């Protein structure tokens, strides 16, 4: 269990945990802005039943 | 703690400080590389950096000053010495180093040709040679050679490490940010 | 086939050799100051450093 | 460094943080009567 | 379609408050498809060479 | 982690700005003032990036474009929409440009070396300086710069060069050329000539200085030096981007029509 | 229950009140200003 | 509150000011980039005149 | 009771109050759609 | 920090503050509920 | 009471108090001046002789 | 440090009075501007 | 009187005069604007 | 910067300084008030 | 305070003094260059004809 | 030097709040001739 | 009174106020001008 | 810089100044009065 | 306020601001001399009436 | 770089920095007679 | 004065010239690719002939 | 650079300076007469 950080140091595994973390935010809250069902920026205030919704 | 520097605070990739002097402990800009005690060879078995007067064949092209008995300025202004012989690569003929007798004389010191600039970028009148690296007292402390006719490729670092040490240590002013 | 032309397969060809090629010269570039040092002990990067590579001169 | 200076500096730091949350939390009140998002 | 009396926009039976505008990629950009549909609106295949 | 003779190395002093509060290393990097100036610009320019591709209509690598604002906007800052953001993003790439030259130097400083890599560094940043910068405010208006995409910025060089009917004629293009190509005969000529006499003919020993020299000779008459190959390789990289630079800010800014018509001066000397 | 006051810089504590109850008065005064209607209303007799 | 034994405050103040800064920046300009919110040219409409973003209708 | 000893006090009142203002807020937004306060508050009032 | 006395009289001030604070708050929301009763 | 003045300099109260005092009634004259409407309406009657 | 427990001591008697003194003027002018243009 | 003690005299009135200057150039800005007085003489002598 | 002594004798000069600028001020306003009242 | 024992107070106020400039003439160049506050050209209109995206 | 910073600390503290309220009195001037909400 | 001027330099003093006194005598002429109209009404008479 | 001596003379210069400069603004104001008021 | 120089070299600062007042005072003038309303070489002689005005 | 010449320049500079704010501020009402901005 | 014993006379006399010079070239060569003020073409027109800019 | 000098050069250039100025201010004068920029 906390022998893992006999062989990580806590210090480099929590800078790369915070990297990858805000990489990852960053790219999902990036795509749903470029999609027209989660431009929340844009349409927003429409309700669930007006959000765009692709084709069948 | 055979390096002789010690961390700034205790928090990890912070920089050294130097405890003595670096320019004689090696540290930093100075530090040298712990290369084989033996002179180079040419492809004669013979020594690659030698005196001139240790081989008459060798001479200055038509058009270029003779660097011999001309005063040496220092970062300071003040002249350091008197270039008095040449030391040529015969591998590749080329000036390696001068030899700087003080100004009052009872030593002599080598001087890489890499840190010899001369006035006006060799243009106009050359009556002197320009060292920006180091200052004319410091010149009493460049390392010496256990022969005067060889230099091993041990001291050939010391002498280049030396002078090159001097751009962020021969005065308190080069080691501080600018603003 | 259809989608699959020569085009595409030399380039994926080529893309397999230059990986191959990166990984050998980085290879090369870890003759000289390996291993790292590091307070956790020793480190070395991918690809691992290669074995010793000692040179021959001149007898005297 | 010391522990009495990690103390002094954590209690400005949480409370300049919390400065910061609280005005970001007032600017954001402002920006939904003006113009909602949702 | 538009309310009769307040003019707000209906989608899906539901009025919207804001002035609706249909959403668009840069300047109306349209990712391109099969090389084949290159050519829908352009001209035909050129006739063969006069030798 | 650190290499075997690093740790003497890492010394404070030799920074432009600031003192031992930027004076650290990150990993393997130094972190200087230009450092922490590097990440902020980098950061913000690729965010914006993302954002410009968010706003297009593909997510795929190749097709990805920021393009520059309309000429109608001549030197103004355009609307985000409208090509803002492609000046906005200009700003930052000029920022870590600069910074990263900066940061350079203080590396060198730091390590008791020359200035060479900085102001080599330089020919680059200045060729991307007259591309959107220079020939922009020479023809007025910055949507004269090339769109931030992998293939749209081909698209750009191509219609660009078309805009003067054929750009082999370009006089400066055509030195340009012969310094790249040059430049790519001299490093591959450099590299052989290394490798061989460090990995000779197997069961040989290591050669010389003078085995280089005599075997150049040999083939062509002369050996540049150890030292002139390195100057040779640095002149041929650097001129190639001052004439790339040239090349292109004299196209428009004061030669407008077709590169081939240019040539008039020559067929119509005295003689 | 004075127990938890220990060791903390009372200057600290009151700006960090202070910085509380000013932006949760601000949040709520916009709060009660869209609810009541208040200067709305009163804007509308004068500005007519 | 022993995160600044392991952690220079110095440095990390600088890193979260700079990340602040950045993010900050990024937040306003996708703004100023978005119809709805272009708030130099159309922030003086009410909430009943804001742009609206919506998808094109199935005829 | 021993599981409080060897923690910080001001981290659990600090963990706590992080835990009530968040869940409170939710939960006020969730009672406002609810019960529709403030709407029918509001436009009794603004449509006046 | 703060020591044992100084924390028992900086309590008092507090509890005093806080409270003539919230009966003062008080009296406002009695005022406006009289003005504009919000349920 | 008089207590939570210690360790503190009396230039940085005045400071500081002087900013939020102009901050504040910077806020306010402009939240008073749209809800009475006086400059407006002052303004208009002589700017129409 | 600075303003000690005698100067603080003397400190907060001025700011309680400059403080009232605020108080009453400022109670004044809104007594003003409410018989001008009352806001309820 | 106190609170001078240890401020210099030059800087006070130097920072007195930069805050009537423009305090005052802004009031009176506001006052032109209000009472409409340079337009309304201006356009009398300028009607010839 | 200053000491006690010099700070009394400032405090003199600059509340008769303050003052006295008010007094001109208030003439001001009455005289823009009589020629043209602004409420 | 003991915050300018951590920073120079020197370097603090010439960092300060460089951001602020470019904001500033970031915020300036932004208002410029659009339809309502491209005040070099339509300064004299006023509120009411000042242009309103739309 | 712990007293060298009280005193600066009081001119810096001035200097930006003081910077602030004129910011905010040009902010209050561009209101009156164009606002932006 | 003459205490402010302890540490100044006369000259200084006199090249500031002379700076201050001509740049506001040159907007109040200005302002002058433009108010009274007199060079207009007077221009347009000898170049009538 | 000037010393408290010679303040005190340069002061009583300055003071005289200030006055006979104003009194030949009163004279000018009150003579572009009468050939063209402002008010 | 005579302290400030005993921080800042009067030589570097002195240097710093005459180069930023020059560089600025040169893109205003060219800002103007680019504008339509303020091109003061071409029209210059038009009256404030007769100047020109931005879309209303 | 010291009290004395710390003085001695500053008022100098303050004066050059007075000097050069009222010609700017003459030159912005001789253009605002030319063609107002606002 | 004093500043003299700040700056060195040659390096700000150079400095100086050079910076007028430059600045007496962009005006000329400014006002000759200007319309009113192409002296040497049109420099023989009174002021009521030379061009003005539109008032639009 | 005894400083007295200095003084020396100080009335050179600031008659240089000041007497460069008037030259140029009658160029704009005869510039005026031959065609006014406003
Ligand atoms: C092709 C094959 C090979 C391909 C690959 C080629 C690689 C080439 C490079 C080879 C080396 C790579 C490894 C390396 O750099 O390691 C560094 C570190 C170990 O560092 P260390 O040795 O322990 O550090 C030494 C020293 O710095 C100690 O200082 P201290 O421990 O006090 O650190 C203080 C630092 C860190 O604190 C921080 O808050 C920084 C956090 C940075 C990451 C998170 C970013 C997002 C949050 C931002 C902050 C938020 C608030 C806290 O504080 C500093 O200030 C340090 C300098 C930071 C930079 C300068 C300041 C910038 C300020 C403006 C910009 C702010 C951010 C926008 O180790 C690790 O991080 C372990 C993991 C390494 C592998 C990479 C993993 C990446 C995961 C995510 C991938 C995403 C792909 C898209
Ligand atoms: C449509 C947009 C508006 C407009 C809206 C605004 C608004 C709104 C503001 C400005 C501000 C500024 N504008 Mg603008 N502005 C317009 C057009 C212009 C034009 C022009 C060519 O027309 C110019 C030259 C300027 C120039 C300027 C600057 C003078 C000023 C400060 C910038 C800054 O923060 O620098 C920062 C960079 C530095 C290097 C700072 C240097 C140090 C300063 C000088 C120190 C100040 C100390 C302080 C005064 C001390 C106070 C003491 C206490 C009172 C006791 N504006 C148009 C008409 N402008 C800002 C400002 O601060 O105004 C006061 C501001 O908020
Ligand atoms: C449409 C534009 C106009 C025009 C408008 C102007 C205007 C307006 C001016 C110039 C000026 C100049 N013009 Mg032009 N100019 C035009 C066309 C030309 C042509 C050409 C081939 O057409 C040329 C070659 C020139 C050349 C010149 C230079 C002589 C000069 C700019 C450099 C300078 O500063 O020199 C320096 C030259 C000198 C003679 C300086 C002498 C200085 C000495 C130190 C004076 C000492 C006085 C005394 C000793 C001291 C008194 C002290 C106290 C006061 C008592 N003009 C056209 C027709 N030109 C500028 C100038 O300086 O004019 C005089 C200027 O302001
Ligand atoms: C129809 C098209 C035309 C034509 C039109 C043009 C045009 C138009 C231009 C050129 C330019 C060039 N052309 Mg062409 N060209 C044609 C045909 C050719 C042929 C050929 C075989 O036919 C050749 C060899 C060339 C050769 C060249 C070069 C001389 C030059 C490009 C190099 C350069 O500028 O580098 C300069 C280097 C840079 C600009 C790079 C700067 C990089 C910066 C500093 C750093 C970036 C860092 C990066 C962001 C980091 C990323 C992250 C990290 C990876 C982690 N052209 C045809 C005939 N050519 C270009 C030129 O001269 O540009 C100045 C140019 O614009
Ligand atoms: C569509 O939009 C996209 C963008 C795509 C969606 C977005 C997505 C994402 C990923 C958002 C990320 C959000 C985020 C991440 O976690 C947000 C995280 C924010 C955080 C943590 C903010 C914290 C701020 C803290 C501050 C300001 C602290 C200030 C402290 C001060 C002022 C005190 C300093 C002074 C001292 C100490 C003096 C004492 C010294 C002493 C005593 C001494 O010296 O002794
Ligand atoms: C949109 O919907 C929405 C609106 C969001 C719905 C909302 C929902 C929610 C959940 C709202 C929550 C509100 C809330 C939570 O409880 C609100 C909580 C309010 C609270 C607790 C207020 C407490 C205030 C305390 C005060 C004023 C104390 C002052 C003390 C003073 C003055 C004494 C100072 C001491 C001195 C002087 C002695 C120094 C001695 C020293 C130094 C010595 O001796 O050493
Ligand atoms: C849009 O509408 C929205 C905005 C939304 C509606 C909301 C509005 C809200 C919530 C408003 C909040 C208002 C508020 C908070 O409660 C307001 C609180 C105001 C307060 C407290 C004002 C206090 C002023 C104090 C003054 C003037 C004191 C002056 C004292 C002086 C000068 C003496 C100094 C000492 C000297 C000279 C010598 C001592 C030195 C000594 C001895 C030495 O050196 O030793
Ligand atoms: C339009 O809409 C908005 C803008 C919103 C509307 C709102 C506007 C608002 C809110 C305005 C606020 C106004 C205000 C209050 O806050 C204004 C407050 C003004 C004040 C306080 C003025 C004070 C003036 C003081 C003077 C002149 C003193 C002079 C003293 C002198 C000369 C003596 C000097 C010393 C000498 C001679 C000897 C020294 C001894 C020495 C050296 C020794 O002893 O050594
Ligand atoms: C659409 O637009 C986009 C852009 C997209 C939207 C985005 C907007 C964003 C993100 C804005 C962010 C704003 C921001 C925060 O980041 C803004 C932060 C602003 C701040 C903090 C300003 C602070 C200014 C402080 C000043 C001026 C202080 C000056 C101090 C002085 C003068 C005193 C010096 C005294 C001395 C030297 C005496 C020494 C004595 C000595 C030595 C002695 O006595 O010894
Ligand atoms: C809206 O804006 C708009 C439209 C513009 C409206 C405007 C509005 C406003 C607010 C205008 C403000 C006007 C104003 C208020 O402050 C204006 C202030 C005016 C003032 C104060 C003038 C003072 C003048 C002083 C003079 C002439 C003194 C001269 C002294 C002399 C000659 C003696 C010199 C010799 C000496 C000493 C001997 C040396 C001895 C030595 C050396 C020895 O003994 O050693
Ligand atoms: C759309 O338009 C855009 C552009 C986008 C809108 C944007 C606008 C923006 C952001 C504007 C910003 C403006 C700004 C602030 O940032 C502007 C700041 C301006 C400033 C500070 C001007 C100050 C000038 C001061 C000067 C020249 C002083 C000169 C002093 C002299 C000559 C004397 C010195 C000589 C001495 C002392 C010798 C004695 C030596 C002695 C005794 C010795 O040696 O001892
Ligand atoms: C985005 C600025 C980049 C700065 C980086 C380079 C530094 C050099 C600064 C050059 C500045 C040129 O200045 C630029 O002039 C153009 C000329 O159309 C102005 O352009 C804008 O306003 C003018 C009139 O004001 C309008 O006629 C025009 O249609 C509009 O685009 C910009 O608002 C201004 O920013």
């Amino acid at each position: 269990m906390h022998r893992i950080w006999l062989m990580f140091d806590p210090r480099r595994v929590m800078v790369a945990m915070v990297g990858f973390l805000a990489v990852l935010a960053l790219v999902i809250h990036f795509i749903l802005l470029s999609s027209q069902r989660y431009s929340w920026i844009e349409n927003g205030t429409l309700s669930a039943a007006q959000a765009p919704v692709g084709a069948s | 703690s055979d390096i002789k520097a010690v961390p700034a605070d205790s928090y990890n990739g912070s920089a050294l400080i130097p405890t003595g002097d670096p320019m004689i402990d090696g540290v930093g800009p100075s530090s040298w590389a712990n290369r084989s005690d033996t002179p180079d060879m040419t492809f004669h078995n013979t020594a690659k950096i030698v005196p001139m007067r240790l081989d008459p064949t060798y001479s200055i092209a038509k058009g270029d000053p003779d660097p011999r008995g001309l005063p040496v300025v220092a970062a300071d202004k003040q002249v350091a010495g008197t270039v008095i012989e040449l030391w040529v690569n015969r591998a590749e003929p080329q000036v390696t180093y001068y030899e700087v007798q003080l100004t009052g004389s009872e030593r002599r010191v080598m001087l890489p040709a890499g840190f010899v600039q001369w006035p006006n970028f060799g243009l106009w009148g050359n009556d002197k040679l320009l060292v920006k690296a180091i200052t004319a007292a410091q010149f009493a402390n460049v390392p010496a050679l256990k022969r005067d006719d060889q230099i091993t490729l041990l001291e050939e670092d010391m002498v280049c490490a030396y002078y090159a040490g001097g751009h962020l240590y021969a005065m308190a002013e080069r080691s501080e940010p600018i603003i | 086939m259809q989608y699959i032309d020569g085009a595409q397969i030399a380039l994926y060809a080529f893309w397999l050799f230059f990986f191959g090629l990166i990984i050998y010269i980085r290879r090369e570039d870890k003759r000289e100051g390996y291993p790292l040092e590091s307070p956790q002990g020793p480190r070395e990067g991918w690809p691992a450093m290669p074995e010793k590579k000692t040179y021959i001169h001149r007898p005297t | 460094m010391t522990e009495d200076e990690a103390r002094r500096f954590h209690g400005y730091f949480v409370t300049g943080t919390l400065g910061y949350i609280i005005v970001a939390a007032v600017a954001h009140f402002l920006a939904w009567q003006w113009r909602p998002w949702f | 379609p538009v309310d009769p009396v307040t003019g707000q926009t209906i989608i899906n039976g539901e009025p919207v408050v804001g002035r609706v505008f249909i959403m668009q990629k840069t300047d109306g950009t349209v990712k391109l498809g099969k090389w084949q549909a290159q050519y829908d609106g352009e001209p035909t295949a050129p006739e063969a060479a006069n030798v | 982690a650190m290499l075997s003779f690093e740790k003497k190395y890492r010394v404070r002093g030799g920074t432009l700005i600031g003192g031992d509060l930027f004076d650290f290393w990150f990993g393997p990097f130094y972190v200087g003032f230009f450092g922490v100036t590097t990440i902020f610009f980098v950061t913000l320019g690729t965010l914006l990036c993302v954002w410009g591709a968010a706003m297009g209509p593909t997510w795929n690598l190749w097709q990805i474009s920021i393009a520059p604002p309309d000429l109608k906007y001549g030197l103004g800052l355009a609307p985000l929409r409208e090509g803002g953001l492609w000046q906005i993003i200009t700003l930052c790439a000029l920022g870590a440009f600069g910074s990263w030259a900066l940061r350079q130097a203080e590396i060198s400083r730091k390590l008791g070396m020359g200035m060479h890599i900085p102001w080599a560094y330089g020919g680059a940043v200045l060729a991307y300086a007259t591309l959107v910068v220079i020939r922009p405010m020479l023809l007025g208006a910055w949507g004269h710069g090339f769109p931030y995409g992998i293939f749209s910025h081909l698209d750009w060089v191509s219609n660009v060069g078309y805009q003067y009917l054929h750009f082999h004629y370009n006089p400066a293009h055509m030195i340009a050329v012969t310094f790249f190509f040059t430049n790519c005969l001299a490093l591959a000529m450099h590299g052989s000539l290394i490798l061989s006499v460090t990995n000779p003919k197997k069961g040989t020993p290591v050669g010389t200085s003078e085995t280089e020299n005599v075997f150049f000779r040999d083939l062509l008459g002369y050996s540049i030096g150890a030292i002139g190959i390195h100057r040779l390789g640095l002149f041929l990289a650097v001129g190639a981007a001052v004439w790339s630079a040239i090349c292109i800010v004299i196209s428009g800014p004061f030669w407008t029509k077709g590169w081939p018509e240019w040539w008039n001066w020559w067929l119509n000397l005295p003689i | 229950m004075h127990r938890i006051w220990q060791g903390m810089d009372p200057q600290i504590i009151m700006s960090g009140l202070g910085f509380f109850l000013a932006g949760l008065a601000l949040i709520i005064h916009m709060w009660a200003y869209s609810i009541t209607g208040w200067p709305k209303y009163k804007k509308a007799q004068y500005n007519a």
